[PDB]
């Protein structure tokens, strides 16, 4: 996905 | 450089279904991945799933009831909320999110009851 960087930003938000 | 605005509140019967949609004006909305968020009176934002051009993510409050999905060809990104539960109940509002920068929306409000 070429927006995977945003995604991993986002995952990182699910504490 | 978006502008996001959110539609498909409403009140709901537990166990029901809601699709909101997050629709885009402006331009290279292809190069935004889309964020859900939700906020009910008095508590803390929380996210919600997100989106980039197909790749999804889900909070584990949510995963297995609700669905993602984009349609660029519209500028839109529609969350389909199956299984409703009371705590459900919040101002839903999505994110635009272009590396580190971020443009949000207004909410629409989702209100579940049995």
């Amino acid at each position: 996905d070429p927006l995977q960087p945003e995604l991993d930003s986002f995952k990182e938000e699910l504490d | 450089q978006v502008q996001l605005v959110e539609s498909g509140g409403g009140l709901v019967q537990t166990g029901g279904s809601l699709r909101l949609s997050c629709e885009a004006s402006g331009s290279a909305f292809s190069s935004y991945a889309v964020n859900w968020y939700r906020q009910a009176p008095g508590k803390q934002r929380e996210p919600v799933a997100a989106i980039g051009s197909f790749n999804t993510v889900y909070s584990d409050s949510v995963k297995g009831r609700f669905t993602i999905s984009r349609d660029n060809a519209k500028n839109t990104v529609y969350l389909q909320m199956n299984s409703l539960k009371p705590e459900d109940t919040a101002v839903y509002i999505c994110n635009a999110r272009r590396g580190a920068t971020n443009t949000w929306g207004q909410g629409t409000q989702v209100t579940v009851s049995s």
